[PDB]
């Protein structure tokens, strides 16, 4: 098209997929879309590298987990919209409209009906990617609500100059598989391999295990000072490698498990 | 070339059928269905006749799709004659809906030239009395997706209204109900049944095989010349239609036997020409289709055979442990002290005739448990994941369930995938394979 | 100010006063003559009422064609002198002429299935005595429609009764001691009386039936010109809710509507097409406007049988006159697009309407289309609907485990391993079609044809979030479903 | 269950920052990041649970991994302080193992009692 693909490790499927799907034109993007996978399988790694590496099309991120009601998810959709077009069209004349003012999903309807007609002076279909990054995750969640995002899009005008797009982040396939006669596109981020997990992990945090500062006072303090930088990456590196092929058997193709029993066992 | 970069965008924007509408593909399959959704809408905007109807199929059998359609149709010829109204059952209420309609009845007759503003007594009875009640009308047009949470069984009064004024209004009232459900009428009330016209237009359905065959031809062909290449795509897209044994009407041919719906292989060829950089190799990728076995893979990687292949050894081995508890149990159900005391004496029987494997201890295999939990191996007892609607959700959330309050090791669990299915997954060459089976 | 614990930033609250009627003229002598009085009675609100009919004009309009068709369908509109009801108009205007000239108070109760013509010529009452009160044989009466599903709280009844005896915007508890007030101890010089049609009193009375008796009481008093009519379905409405002592002391009369035969369906329909039946039109032929009396004189009959047949099938299932006006507008439309599609005119010797056009629009209503869907679905959705007919005849247990049906649908496919069709599909329903994909425990589209016929209805699923022991009904029947099965010609033979 | 938790807690921040101060927001975690855009300094929240034997430990399990999603706005430090009135043997037998990795990085067990050395 005439958009960017990051390179992402072992996600160049998922990355193709991802630049398929987003773009800058409104009329060849769909208007829902759904990264699926498991925790700790690099899909806000990779959402949020392609966003970084195309910079002229524009994202809202929101958590649905730190908001933990549907009421407070629909302020924080009105609150962030308009925030979003303020620092993104300071010339444009605008009225705020409260977004603790809506109480319904259709009060949000109207208010980003409110919000989208005063950017009506703008050149072309411009669309705004609305990321709710962990849906599943949200605490009072139930089977009737993912279905009332799926159609905003049929309530809210169809030639706006700004055209709302959300881009869904989920766990648990189970949750998934309720809406699978909706038909909109979705990206399987499944689990990483044992060796997947140990390539990610020693580019993840040998920077890190150099700037501790356990490793750096004692190099100095203990007066063996023959080291050079590739054995300062080859001692941190192997470690990983030796702290993986140890505890893979009790936490599996975590990350967040991996990245515990490091730091736990590096001082 | 800029030439492929305009070849792949409208090839991509036909489909999403962001076509302007006159060039919009309207497959043969449901023309006998817009013809008829064609006829209802004019004369009842041309001719300001009041009938009202209810469209019924599955979901992404284009209900919406030929509404929008026929309505963006009747937008270029007669603009001034109508206002349209949307409802949807979704993120309206009974008391929302009342809202909804005040709020897009004042702001759709700004354009062609208050009522949304007060209590909602007030902003009932004046969209009442607008409507119940040469120069000619205004007719209105109502489109409803989800029509039957509308018809609930407690009161049904906002069907009630709008069918009174398909009967008796003086204005002419075009209602469209979008719904699923096929037993639709024996939702509505006697008397919400009485006063609407009886007219349910079930929606097609792909009969042959040649009818997802001619609305791929009709999705993949180029229309007009706006590409050096649309002639040479044109003539390759129909030598791959035109024989039968080639690799894209094979991939057309499993869609018709497992899913029948053409929205889901329209998800698959769409990253398949936006993902090809130039024309050499646009024009190999529908030839071969190997991104359509890539796509297929991806979408079914995670489902229960591609998180069973992504554990470990000693997941795995709690895994079979908990299907061997599960299948002795005449409830199928197991505790972590059941599935360890299986585990325990497992790996001694395999240092036995045995070089030796580690056993795990009770605090280790703890955290191997909890994400055979959240991976959806083991589900609690007797579970009700998540509920129907919202209020079913907010009164679970009060009640304090005895799985939370009992301690970790016995908690009552049951079995996602049990030991006979699990035998046939897990390869003949793994060590635990001996042991998926009694 | 302070910090709230929670917002209402959308609370819109109506000018509704709070002071009820009994405390604004301080005395009962005091109370001036109510009929000479310029905001009750509804004296003043023809203005605002008439505000809306300028909303909905626009003034093109290009010279729209109508058929002969189309003359037909705008006269058997439920919109558009009653034959059937003869003894249940003259009950209804019996009880109310002699209640008005008296100056008393009554009320009348009528029930019936719904369709019958009750809405309809209660209304038609009380125009004959509107037309004989302006006449002076009957003093002056004020009548006012409450319909309970016109409504959006039960107790706005309250409140639009006392707003048109009065003028007044009151709360609704203000409105029931206004009207109390009123009813009671205003004397009847003051007075007017007051014709209400309280219509289809079930829907005010489901939570708290504390509103019908509030209505049939006030027609107890001496001083109140009140005629309650009360409109509902069924006929123990009245002794269900307030109980068998208070509607002895009522003492209202019972009517009841059966619904029409299908002889009085006859004379509705072919009542409602005395002026067009048997009648020249004036139609050119070149853009199919119809005029009545390059043109042929054409004419038009409808077939008598074809009324027969469409009163005979409606009035043995309901009776209601709207199914029958609507069966024969369907087939007078049914009959327009032939004519449409033959001469090609669209939208800018002798026609009628068939007994076959009158049985193909009966027949789309009386039939089920849960046939005409499951012949019509995939093989995975038709296999899973085999499978699971397959544990009913097993067990007959009419609920089956979603895994006994995982379980089954894999058994079907192991066994007729020698079948021809299912050899070459079995390889793209496991594996989905190619290799890299690795045999699977569920059918490919499972889940998506399990949801599929959850949404279409067929199918109720309970909810367990363990996938494999969820119990699975039908929701169609067992023979209807084995009706469709049997159909298919590759899952008969296996 | 987590929602009250969190709408009491977020009730009590923004009462008690208005009550230093001397609108409306609506009570979530949404209030932590906008902390810094609203009053101008940084925050120092402390949690107090004070029957921690008698709370069930699947609501305060996904407490703390609520309040986790709270450390990427660089000028709010949480701080848990825990009433244990038996023992710690028993909290880590009913929390997933997952949360005591993250209650390990710093933690202080302080024992407190009318009877400890008498
Ligand atoms: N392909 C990758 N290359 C490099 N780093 C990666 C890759 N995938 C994941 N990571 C890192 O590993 C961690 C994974 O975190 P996330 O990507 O946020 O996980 P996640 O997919 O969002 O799962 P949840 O639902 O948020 S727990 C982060 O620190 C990433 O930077
Ligand atoms: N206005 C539109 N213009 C173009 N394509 C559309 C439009 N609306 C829907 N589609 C597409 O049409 C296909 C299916 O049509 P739909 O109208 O969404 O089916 P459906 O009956 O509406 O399903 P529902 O609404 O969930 S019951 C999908 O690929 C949609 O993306
Ligand atoms: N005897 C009749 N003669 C002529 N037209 C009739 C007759 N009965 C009914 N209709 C027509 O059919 C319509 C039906 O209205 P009604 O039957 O009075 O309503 P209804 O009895 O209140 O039914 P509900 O509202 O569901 S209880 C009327 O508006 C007329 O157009
Ligand atoms: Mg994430
Ligand atoms: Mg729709
Ligand atoms: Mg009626």
């Amino acid at each position: 098209m005439n958009v960017t693909t990051p390179e992402v490790a072992f996600r160049e499927y998922q990355t193709n997929c991802l630049a398929s799907y987003i773009s800058a034109d409104p009329d060849i993007t769909p208007s829902n879309l759904i990264l699926q996978g498991y925790s700790g399988t690099g899909k806000t790694y990779t959402l949020k590298k392609y966003f970084n590496a195309n910079p002229n099309l524009h994202a809202v991120w929101l958590e649905p987990v730190e908001l933990v009601s549907w009421k407070p998810l629909l302020q924080a959709i009105a609150r962030t919209v308009q925030y979003k077009l303020k620092t993104l069209y300071p010339n444009i004349p605008t009225t705020d409209y409260d977004p603790l003012q809506v109480e319904e999903p259709f009060l949000l309807v109207k208010t980003l009906h409110n919000i989208f007609v005063q950017y009506e002076s703008l050149q072309e279909k411009t669309c705004l990617f609305l990321i709710l990054d962990g849906f599943d995750s949200l605490q009072d969640l139930d089977a009737a609500l993912f279905n009332k995002y799926i159609k905003l899009n049929e309530l809210l005008p169809k030639d706006s100059k700004i055209n709302i797009k959300f881009i869904y982040t989920m766990l648990e396939t189970s949750f998934l598989q309720r809406y699978s006669t909706h038909c909109i596109p979705t990206v399987m981020f499944p689990r990483y391999n044992v060796d997947e997990v140990s390539t990610i992990l020693v580019m993840s945090r040998c920077g890190e295990l150099m700037e501790d500062s356990c490793l750096r006072k004692r190099i100095i303090e203990e007066q063996i000072t023959d080291c050079t930088d590739d054995q300062f990456q080859n001692v941190a590196a192997n470690f990983i490698h030796l702290i993986v092929q140890a505890f893979h058997s009790y936490t599996g193709n975590d990350i967040f498990a991996l990245n515990d029993l490091i730091d736990f066992k590096w001082p | 070339d800029p030439g492929f970069g305009s070849l792949q965008r409208r090839l991509l924007q036909q489909l999403y059928g962001t076509l302007p509408t006159d060039e919009k593909i309207i497959f043969t399959y449901l023309q006998d269905c817009q013809q008829e959704i064609d006829r209802i809408i004019k004369q009842s905007i041309i001719q300001k006749e009041s009938h009202s109807v209810i469209l019924v199929g599955p979901r992404q059998s284009y209900k919406t799709y030929l509404l929008d359609y026929e309505l963006s149709l009747l937008q270029q010829s007669y603009k001034e004659q109508f206002i349209t109204i949307r409802l949807n059952g979704f993120i309206h209420s009974e008391q929302t809906a009342i809202n909804g309609i005040a709020t897009q009845l004042e702001q759709q007759l700004q354009k062609i030239h208050t009522i949304s503003s007060g209590s909602l007594t007030e902003v009932f009875e004046k969209i009442l009395l607008l409507l119940d009640s040469s120069i000619t009308k205004i007719t209105v047009v109502f489109i409803f997706d989800e029509i039957d949470t509308f018809a609930g069984p407690v009161r049904q009064t906002l069907l009630y209204n709008l069918f009174d004024m398909v009967e008796h209004s003086r204005v002419p009232v075009c209602i469209f109900g979008c719904t699923t459900k096929l037993n639709i009428l024996e939702y509505l009330e006697k008397r919400v049944k009485s006063r609407f016209s009886q007219r349910v237009i079930y929606m097609p359905q792909i009969q042959n095989l040649d009818d997802m065959v001619d609305a791929v031809r009709n999705l993949l062909t180029v229309r007009s010349e706006i590409s050096p290449w649309v002639s040479q795509w044109n003539e390759t897209l129909e030598k791959e239609l035109s024989d039968p044994r080639s690799n894209l009407n094979r991939h057309i041919r499993m869609n018709f036997e497992t899913f029948r719906s053409l929205p889901t292989l329209k998800n698959s060829i769409i990253p398949l020409v936006a993902t090809s950089k130039n024309f050499g190799s646009l024009c190999t990728a529908i030839k071969s289709c190997s991104f359509l076995d890539i796509y297929n893979k991806n979408q079914l990687s995670n489902n229960l055979t591609g998180r069973l292949q992504s554990l470990s050894d000693l997941e795995l081995a709690i895994l079979i442990s908990a299907a061997r508890v599960a299948l002795r149990a005449k409830d199928g159900s197991f505790n972590f002290n059941l599935a360890y005391a299986e585990y325990e004496k497992m790996i001694k029987a395999i240092n036995s005739r045995i070089n030796t494997i580690k056993l795990w201890l009770k605090k280790d295999v703890k955290n191997v448990w909890e994400n055979l939990v959240q991976l959806d191996f083991f589900t609690e007892k007797s579970a009700v994941g998540l509920r129907d609607n919202a209020t079913a959700a907010f009164y679970a959330s009060n009640y304090q369930f005895q799985g939370t309050m009992i301690p970790f090791d016995l908690r009552s669990y049951q079995m996602q995938i049990i030991l006979q299915e699990l035998r046939r997954i897990i390869p003949k060459s793994n060590m635990y394979y001996s042991w998926t089976q009694l | 100010p302070v910090i709230r614990k929670f917002t209402k930033k959308n609370v819109a609250r109506a000018k509704k006063k709070y002071t009820p009627f009994s405390k604004r003229f301080k005395s009962i002598a005091a109370i001036p003559d109510l009929t000479s009085l310029p905001e009750f009675y509804g004296n003043s609100s023809e203005l605002m009422a008439s505000r809306f009919e300028n909303k909905l004009k626009t003034t093109q309009k290009h010279q729209i064609v109508e058929t002969i068709f189309s003359k037909v369908k705008k006269q058997l509109n439920s919109s558009y002198y009653l034959p059937a009801r003869e003894n249940e108009f003259a009950s209804i205007y019996l009880s109310a002429y002699s209640a008005i000239e008296s100056d008393s108070a009554t009320t009348i109760y009528v029930a019936g299935t719904p369709g019958v013509g009750k809405t309809l010529t209660v209304r038609e009452v009380v125009k004959e005595l509107l037309s004989s009160s302006a006449q002076r044989e009957i003093p002056d009466f004020l009548y006012v429609e409450i319909n309970g599903l016109k409504m959006v709280k039960p107790t706005d009844c309250y409140e639009t009764l006392w707003n048109k005896v009065s003028g007044e915007r009151l709360t609704w508890a203000a409105s029931m001691e206004s009207l109390e007030f009123y009813f009671k101890r205003v004397p009847k010089n003051k007075k007017k009386t007051i014709v209400v049609l309280l219509d289809e009193l079930d829907a005010m009375v489901t939570k708290s039936q504390d509103i019908m008796y509030n209505f049939f009481n006030w027609t107890t008093y001496e001083n109140a010109k009140l005629i309650v009519i009360a409109v509902a379905n069924t006929m123990d409405l009245p002794e269900r809710q307030l109980g068998n002592k208070i509607t002895s002391r009522i003492g209202f009369t019972r009517i009841m509507f059966t619904g029409y035969t299908h002889e009085e369906l006859k004379n509705i329909i072919d009542l409602r097409l005395k002026g067009l039946n048997d009648s020249f039109f004036y139609v050119d032929t070149k853009t199919g406007n119809a005029i009545l009396i390059d043109v042929r004189k054409v004419r038009l009959r409808m077939s008598a049988d074809a009324i027969e047949i469409a009163s005979r099938k409606v009035a043995s299932v309901s009776g209601d006159a709207r199914r029958a006006l609507k069966v024969c507008k369907r087939a007078a439309e049914i009959a327009e697009k032939h004519y449409m599609a033959k001469h090609g005119y669209g939208y800018d010797g002798v026609q009628t309407v068939h007994i076959t056009h009158v049985m193909k629009a009966l027949n789309e209503t009386l039939n089920s289309h849960v046939i005409t869907f499951m012949t019509r679905l995939s093989f995975t959705a038709k296999l899973f609907i085999y499978a699971l007919l397959n544990l009913m005849k097993k067990n007959g247990s009419q609920e089956q485990e979603l895994g006994d049906i995982v379980d089954e649908i894999k058994l079907l496919i192991e066994v007729n391993g020698s079948n021809k069709f299912v050899m070459e599909i079995a390889k793209t329903l496991f594996q989905q079609g190619s290799d890299n994909i690795s045999e699977q425990l569920r059918i490919i589209s499972w889940d998506f044809v399990l949801n599929q016929l959850l949404d279409a209805g067929i199918l109720f699923k309970q909810t367990m979030k363990n996938d494999r022991i969820c119990c699975v009904k039908l929701n169609i029947s067992v023979e209807e479903a084995k009706r469709a099965m049997n159909e298919d010609e590759t899952l008969r033979n296996l | 269950n987590v929602r009250m938790m969190l709408r009491r807690s977020m009730y009590k921040l923004y009462s008690a920052a208005d009550a230093e101060e001397h609108n409306d927001v609506s009570y979530d975690l949404s209030l932590v990041e906008n902390f810094k855009r609203l009053f101008g300094k940084d925050l120092a929240m402390v949690f107090n649970f004070k029957d921690v034997d008698s709370i069930n430990f699947n609501t305060l399990d996904n407490f703390i991994i609520l309040l986790k999603s709270a450390f990427k706005y660089d000028h709010v430090k949480i701080s848990l302080i825990f009433n244990i009135n038996t023992n710690l043997s028993n909290i880590e037998k009913n929390l997933r193992q997952s949360t005591i990795r993250l209650l390990k990085r710093n933690y202080h067990k302080l024992d407190v009692s009318s009877n400890k050395g008498f």
